[PDB]
């Protein structure tokens, strides 16, 4: 009873039931490091202006 | 400051939009009157200087040099406008520009309360200052005179570029107001040594400081008279207020700094006073004259006592107004025999009897006769310089002498002996050169009823 599949069968993506557990480190990465601390808050007027040596703006 | 800015720039439009020839009449009248306004800063305090805003700021220093300045423009141009006579109309112009944007470089640099504002506005005056010598002088030296002037402030002046954006670094600011809070002592180092240097130097060449002097002299000889005159009363006295303000944040290593050049002006005061005995060129001398007067003002400043900063102060005011009426002087001469040579035209007193007369007061207030201010600055400093040392009077004591030897030398040869046969072109004097040496040595003289205004911070 043997039926040859079809033109485009074998090459199908197919979905398959397992019972072994889906690994969860498989690069084996270590921890990666922390981000730089994000900067937040209002954006003020810079004080003073530019406070390049004399200039007052 | 902005009530002297503002009409400092506002003579350029009316020089230039001013009738063909009323551009004279014009710029010398109202920069007269920008000179009657400037009195207004003569209202100080007994503790606290005089400051208008973050930017400027005038304190009892700046305050003489400021109205010095700004009398000075007039001067210059009643002064210049007779051999500019046959100049093109729009050269003319733009001499008068150049003398004006001088100016108005002076009164900020005088006025600038950050250093690294004074710094580019002391650099400044270098642009206008060297077009005047090599596009006005009249001789082939004057491009010579210009690059010695140039590259001579250049060498000194860079060093200080760098020292002051590391004071800046270090301590934060270079307001002055603030350095006179946060000002901290300098250890002995070489690091030290060099920072005091570069902090000094550029205003030892503007004094200039003997050895480092040979650009004047250059620079008096071909610059026109109206370069001569701003470079004598205001441009050497760059020199002066900058060391002034800078040795507050160099103490205490100018204890041992200076020693080489109080000695390098003790010394070199006799021996510019003793070129003046043997030159040949009237402006030359009256250049080698500077030099002498300006190594007390040197030594002053470096031993760093109250008398010695109130004679200082009164010797920069002083010589500004005496060594401008000599260039003056001389130069009324070199319109009509247009020669330098002192020998060349003798005894004219015969020939201009009251011109005679304003030789005889510029060569007395040279040589110091009490009670003219340039007694009274020349005073302070010998008896501040004796308490520092008590041996340097015999010094201080020679200048004084071969001073009044070539003041009066001068005064001898030119206007007194036989006049010269061949010079028959000597005409009766203008009532412009009159009112000239008038307007340098009235002053000059009224200034002995009150000299307080003239004696700076510590009086
Ligand atoms: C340039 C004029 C000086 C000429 C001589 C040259 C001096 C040396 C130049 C090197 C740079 C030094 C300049 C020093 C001043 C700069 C620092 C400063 O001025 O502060 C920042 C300034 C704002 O000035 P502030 O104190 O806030 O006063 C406001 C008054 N309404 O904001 C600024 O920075 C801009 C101010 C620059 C100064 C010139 C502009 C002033 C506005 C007048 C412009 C002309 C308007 C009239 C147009 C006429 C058209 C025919
Ligand atoms: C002349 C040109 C040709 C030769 C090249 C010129 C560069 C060589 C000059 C060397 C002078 C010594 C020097 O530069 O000092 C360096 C010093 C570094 O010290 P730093 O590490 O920053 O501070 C902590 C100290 N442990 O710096 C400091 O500590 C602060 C010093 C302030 C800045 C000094 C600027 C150097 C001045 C050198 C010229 C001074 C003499 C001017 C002569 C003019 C003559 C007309
Ligand atoms: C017109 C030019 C004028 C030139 C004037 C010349 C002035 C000469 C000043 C010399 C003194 C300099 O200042 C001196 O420098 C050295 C820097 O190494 C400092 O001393 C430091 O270095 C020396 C090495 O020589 C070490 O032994 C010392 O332990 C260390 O602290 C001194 O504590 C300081 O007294």
């Amino acid at each position: 009873g043997w039926v040859r599949p079809d033109l485009g069968d074998l090459s199908k993506v197919t979905k398959v039931k397992t019972d072994r557990p889906l690994p969860e480190n498989p690069y084996h990465s270590r921890a990666r490091p922390e981000p730089n601390p994000e900067v937040e808050g209002d954006l003020k007027p810079a004080r003073h202006g530019s406070r390049l040596f004399f200039w007052t703006m | 400051m902005l009530k002297y800015i503002i009409p400092t720039i506002m003579l350029m439009p009316l020089t230039w939009l001013s009738k063909n020839n009323m551009i004279w009449v014009n710029s010398t009248a109202h920069s007269l009157l920008i000179s009657f306004t400037s009195l207004l800063l003569m209202n100080q305090f007994g503790d606290n200087s005089l400051n208008f805003s973050l930017l400027f700021f005038s304190d009892s220093l700046s305050t003489p040099l400021l109205i010095l300045t700004m009398w000075l423009l007039p001067l210059m141009l009643m002064a210049s406008q007779h051999h500019l006579s046959k100049e093109n109309l729009t050269r003319k112009k733009l001499f008068i520009t150049m003398l004006i944007s001088l100016q108005l470089f002076l009164i900020m640099t005088f006025t600038a309360m950050e250093l690294i504002l004074f710094y580019i506005l002391f650099e400044a005056t270098l642009v206008p200052t060297l077009i005047i010598i090599t596009r006005w002088g009249n001789q082939t030296e004057r491009l010579n005179a210009g690059l010695y002037f140039l590259f001579y402030t250049l060498a000194g002046s860079l060093p200080l570029l760098v020292a002051l954006i590391y004071i800046q670094n270090t301590v934060g600011s270079l307001n002055f107001l603030m350095l006179q809070y946060w000002v901290q002592p300098v250890h002995n180092s070489w690091s030290n040594v060099f920072m005091w240097l570069a902090c000094m130097m550029a205003f030892m060449v503007k004094m200039p400081l003997y050895g480092l002097h040979l650009w004047l002299p250059k620079a008096h000889v071909e610059a026109p008279i109206a370069g001569s005159m701003v470079l004598a009363a205001v441009l050497l006295k760059l020199g002066g207020y900058g060391m002034l303000r800078i040795t507050l944040i160099l103490n205490p290593m100018t204890d041992f700094m200076a020693y080489p050049f109080i000695m390098l002006s003790l010394w070199g005061m006799i021996m510019t006073s003793s070129i003046c005995l043997r030159q040949t060129d009237l402006k030359s001398l009256i250049a080698y004259s500077s030099v002498s007067h300006m190594a007390l003002v040197i030594v002053a400043i470096l031993i760093q006592t109250p008398w010695s900063y109130m004679g200082a102060t009164a010797l920069m005011i002083a010589h500004g107004l005496t060594s401008s009426m000599l260039f003056c002087l001389a130069n009324s001469n070199y319109e009509r025999i247009h020669s330098r040579t002192m020998i060349l035209a003798r005894g004219l007193q015969t020939l201009l009897p009251l011109m005679a007369t304003w030789w005889l007061l510029a060569s007395l207030t040279n040589l110091a006769l009490p009670p003219t201010i340039n007694l009274i600055g020349e005073l302070f400093v010998v008896m501040s310089t004796f308490s520092w040392s008590n041996i340097t009077i015999i010094l201080m004591g020679v200048n004084m002498v071969i001073t009044a030897l070539y003041s009066l030398y001068m005064l001898i040869m030119t206007q007194r002996g036989k006049y010269t046969y061949h010079i028959n072109n000597i005409s009766p004097s203008f009532t412009r050169e009159n009112a000239l040496m008038s307007l340098h040595i009235l002053p000059l003289l009224l200034l002995t009823l009150n000299p307080k205004i003239i004696l700076g911070p510590l009086y």
